[PDB]
């Protein structure tokens, strides 16, 4: 049973920094990529970025890119976010979410619970 | 009247290469055809004509030192006739046939990627280890044996090449005794021994199979290293 | 990127009748992933590569389309099919989600 | 200087220049044009090697069609004698593009655009449920050719080894014929079957046309075709 | 005995061992030390791969380096300068030998277990990761670059081999053989160092390709070839 554990909500000022986890637990978490993806009340989802634990290659975002960045600890099997220059338009609710797929039944995707962010 | 001294070396090889197409097809296309019926009959233009060309090689390079051998022990355990001096003369073109075949051996080898077969088999291979929730297919003793093996074909050709290009008549005519003596004993008997070390290399562990015998026949990798090893056998003790 | 836009806005649909979404792309996309999400839980995934059903999922649900026309359809609406559906597509390097299409009554 | 060593040079470049802009056109502009797609990567590769196979057998047929035309007129103007005091440049010219079209076309698979391909098509195949992707008159096709070429290119390694001014001189006027001539048509004629072969049914295809001009393997073997027709001609009339 | 390949061949002993004891040190010592991997089956071809090409090079810029010499100290001889100009021959040789041994050894790398396996691990890593399309660009415009750029240098290389064979070289008047012999041979040099500048596309900039203090290989078999083509483009203008 795979299962991924995220932190609880955070409330925070403009200017400030913010930093979420995801906790992977039922499966090596140094082997599968870990994608991190952000929904904003009364709008669409958007895919923030993607990590590969256990090696050095991330991927972002073209909007994202020079305020977000992605970490990751193989001992306590944990991915991080880090984000900086919150703004108004920066509360949200993230989710790390991964694929897989199983011979002869199919693909499976799995979500966190979500950690909402809010700024004021 | 054409090309007398080139009459015997072409009447022994085109022979052997005979004897040995109708083996490759008694073994790999009749046998399967039948006992569980499958038509493998695609595999005539490459993967059978692959196994002659090597064979041919090889056996020619073992016929062109063969001679001396028997020269040395006639003379020393208690003239020449006919046939010793027809053998003793037909040398070079014995050589030379062995390293055109040779090439084309190689050249055969070198394109086994490119054809379509291989990338179906891919596929399919890629699709059932897919199917089976199978991660890994690493698998270390036959890597290694791949890199030995082809390297040390690629160096014996090289070899063979090179005491091939000292054989132009402008170029020979060029250098002393002594030195075409060491270039054409010396490099051949190195490259003789690396064709040898090469053919047993590539067969890993099919010496204990029993499979390998498909009804009561030995394998064709053990016919092709039996005179090579007696011949540099036979050198190593009169070496000593 | 590539932009994915979903054609009905809402279905106000009778409780039992069928129900037809579109998700129209705008560029050469092989696959189209179909989700569902309820108010307070994460978007649950339902359909894979147009014609796949995850498991555990009934069988009203079908989907279909090529090129970029893409068609999920709900034979009979059941008092549990009413949620917001979104399309993705897992081509282009930024992965980019539909607009949503509620449902309702 | 080199004076005989100008008018084949002239005629290769002519014929390539004319190949290179006929291929670049029916391979890389037709599709940039309508229903835009970039392909320009084509060019040092897949480009290339489309020239050099049909210089390599436009100038073999010509070292022996002067033969045949005195045949034919004697059953010598100063065009024809010009043309029959170049064979061998021609030949020599002929063996070096046959060589170098051999090696290009021995490094397909190591390019990384077969490996992403490759890939793709693995996924493709998982994606659609297709176990079995076998198919048969292309396998027999791809070793049937691959064959042909590789004893071609093996024939013409054997006539032109024979050209080395020091080894011609130990042989006899009936052996440098016979090998100059026998050799050399068995392995214009081993060419022409290659390149017939390589064609498998697309002499039947419409969309070979990229507007209204025939595909490359159709011009390439008008020559060859014509010289072997009339040499048999002239064997047995 | 051949007594004029005595200092030629002991140069090659040099260059080579030197090579291969780097080599290792990075390949396979280091990432025995840190992140314990075995990593013992690139011993019999990938490293020796990486040796004969910078033998090749080398020995190639040495044949036009007493050139440079002797035109420098005539504007502002010694046993050595005549000793040096004395082995041209042999060192061209030697470079063209180890050219083919380097070309036959690359056009081997598909045919390996390894690489089937590593191509059956990518496309099951891809499967199991949902993305349609792993395919990228300038990789694929880097990797067929230079490989027609190497073949075409083989090429010259080969041509002016087979222009040094004894009994050819008494049918020339000394102004074709001077053209064969310095032309031909810089634009080869010249084509080698572009294919392996062309090799490393952004690896200069690359901080990892430094494991402890030591540079990477292509650096410093492109240094002397680099120094010789610009001292030839400053006397040539
Ligand atoms: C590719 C190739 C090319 C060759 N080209 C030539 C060639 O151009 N000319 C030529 O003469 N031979 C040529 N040979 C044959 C060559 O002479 C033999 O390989 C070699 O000389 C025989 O070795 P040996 O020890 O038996 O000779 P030897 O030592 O002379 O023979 C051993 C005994 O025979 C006699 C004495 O009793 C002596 O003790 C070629 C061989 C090959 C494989
Ligand atoms: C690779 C190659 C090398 C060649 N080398 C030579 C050569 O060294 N000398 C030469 O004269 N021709 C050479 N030729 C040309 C050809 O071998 C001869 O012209 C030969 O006579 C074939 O022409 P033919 O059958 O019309 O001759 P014929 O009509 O039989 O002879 C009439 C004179 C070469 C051709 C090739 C393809
Ligand atoms: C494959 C190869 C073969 C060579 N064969 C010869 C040869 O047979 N004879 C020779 O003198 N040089 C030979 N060279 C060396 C080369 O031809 C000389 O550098 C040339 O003769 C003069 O070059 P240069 O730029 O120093 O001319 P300058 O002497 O400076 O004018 C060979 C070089 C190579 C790479
Ligand atoms: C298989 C891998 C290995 C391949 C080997 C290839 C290497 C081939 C050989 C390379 C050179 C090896 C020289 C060995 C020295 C012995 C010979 C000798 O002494 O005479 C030599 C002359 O003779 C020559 O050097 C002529 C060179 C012939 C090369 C053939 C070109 C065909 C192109 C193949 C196309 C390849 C396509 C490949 C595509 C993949 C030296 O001269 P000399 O007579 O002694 O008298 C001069 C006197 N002094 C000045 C010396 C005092
Ligand atoms: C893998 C890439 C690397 C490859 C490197 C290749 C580069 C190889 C480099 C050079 C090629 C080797 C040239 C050797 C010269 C031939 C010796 C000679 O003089 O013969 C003469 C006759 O001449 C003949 O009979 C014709 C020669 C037939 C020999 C076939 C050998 C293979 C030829 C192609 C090899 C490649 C095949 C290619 C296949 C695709 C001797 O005749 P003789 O009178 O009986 O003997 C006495 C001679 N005298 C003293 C009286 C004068
Ligand atoms: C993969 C398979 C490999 C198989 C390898 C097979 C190896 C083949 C084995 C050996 C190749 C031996 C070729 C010998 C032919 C030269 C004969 C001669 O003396 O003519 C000379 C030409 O003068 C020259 O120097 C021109 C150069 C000719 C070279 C073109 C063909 C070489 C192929 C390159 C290989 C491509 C490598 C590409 C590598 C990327 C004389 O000058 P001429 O005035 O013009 O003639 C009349 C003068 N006389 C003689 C009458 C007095
Ligand atoms: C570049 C040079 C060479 C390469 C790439 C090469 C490669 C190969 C390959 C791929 C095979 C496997 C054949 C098969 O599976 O059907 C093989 C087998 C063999 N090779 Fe080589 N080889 C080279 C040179 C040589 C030389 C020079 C000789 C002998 C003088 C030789 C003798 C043999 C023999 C006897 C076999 C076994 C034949 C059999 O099992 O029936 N090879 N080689
Ligand atoms: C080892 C030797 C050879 C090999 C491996 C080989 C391989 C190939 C390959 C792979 C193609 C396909 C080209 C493509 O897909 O674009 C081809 C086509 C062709 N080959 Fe070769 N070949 C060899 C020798 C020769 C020789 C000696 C000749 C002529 C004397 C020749 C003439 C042609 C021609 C005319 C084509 C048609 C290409 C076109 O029309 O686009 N080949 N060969
Ligand atoms: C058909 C001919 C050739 C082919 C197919 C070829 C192919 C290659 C390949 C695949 C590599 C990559 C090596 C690696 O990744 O370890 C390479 C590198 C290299 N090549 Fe070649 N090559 C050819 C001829 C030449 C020639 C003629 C020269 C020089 C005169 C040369 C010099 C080099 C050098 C210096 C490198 C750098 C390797 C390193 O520093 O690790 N190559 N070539």
């Amino acid at each position: 049973q795979v299962q991924l554990v995220q932190s609880g909500a955070e409330v925070k000022k403009p200017g400030a920094s913010v930093k979420v986890s995801c906790k992977a637990s039922g499966y090596t978490f140094s082997t599968y990529w870990i994608e991190w993806v952000r929904q904003a009340p009364g709008q669409r989802l958007e895919w923030m970025g993607e990590i590969l634990p256990g090696s050095g290659q991330t991927d972002f975002n073209e909007k994202f890119q020079g305020r977000v960045t992605f970490t990751a600890d193989t001992s306590s099997d944990t991915a991080y976010m880090e984000l900086s220059s919150l703004r108004s338009e920066d509360t949200a609710v993230y989710y790390c979410t991964r694929w897989g797929y199983y011979g002869t039944r199919g693909y499976f995707n799995v979500w966190g619970q979500g950690t909402l962010v809010t700024v004021s | 009247e054409l090309f007398p001294q080139w009459h015997l070396p072409i009447k022994i090889a085109a022979i052997i290469a005979s004897l040995t197409f109708l083996y490759t097809l008694l073994r790999e296309v009749i046998h399967p055809l039948a006992t569980s019926h499958q038509q493998y009959f695609y595999k005539i233009p490459i993967l059978v004509i692959n196994k002659v060309l090597p064979m041919v090689s090889i056996t020619l390079l073992a016929l062109v030192y063969l001679p001396g051998v028997i020269a040395a022990i006639v003379q020393l355990h208690n003239k020449f006739p006919h046939w010793l001096d027809k053998w003793m003369l037909t040398r070079k073109q014995f050589g030379l046939l062995s390293f055109f075949f040779a090439v084309l051996h190689a050249i055969y080898s070198l394109s086994y990627p490119m054809r379509r077969s291989y990338r179906y088999k891919l596929l399919n291979w890629a699709y059932q280890q897919v199917q089976q929730n199978k991660e890994d297919a690493w698998i270390e003793h036959d890597v290694w044996r791949m890199e030995i093996y082809v390297s040390l074909g690629i160096v014996g050709l090289a070899i063979l090449a090179l005491l091939a290009v000292t054989s132009i008549p402008s170029v020979s005519d060029s250098l002393t005794w002594r030195e075409f003596h060491y270039i054409q004993s010396k490099l051949g008997i190195v490259s003789l021994l690396l064709g040898t070390i090469h053919a047993l290399i590539f067969a890993w562990n099919k010496w204990i199979d029993i499979k390998q015998f498909v009804w009561y026949t030995p394998p064709t990798f053990m016919i092709a290293v039996f005179l090579p090893i007696v011949v540099l056998i036979f050198k190593s003790i009169l070496f000593l | 990127e590539i932009v994915l836009t979903q054609s009905p806005a809402t279905l106000s649909l009778s409780p039992g009748e069928r129900a037809t979404l579109s998700c129209r792309a705008s560029s050469s996309v092989s696959y189209m992933h179909w989700f569902q999400q309820k108010p307070g839980q994460a978007p649950r995934l339902l359909i894979y590569s147009t014609s796949n059903l995850a498991s555990g999922i009934p069988a009203r649900f079908s989907g279909s389309g090529s090129g970029t026309d893409y068609t999920l359809t709900i034979s009979s609406l059941e008092p549990e099919d009413f949620a917001v559906y979104y399309c993705q597509q897992r081509r282009s390097f930024p992965y980019t989600f539909g607009q949503g299409t509620k449902l309702e009554i």
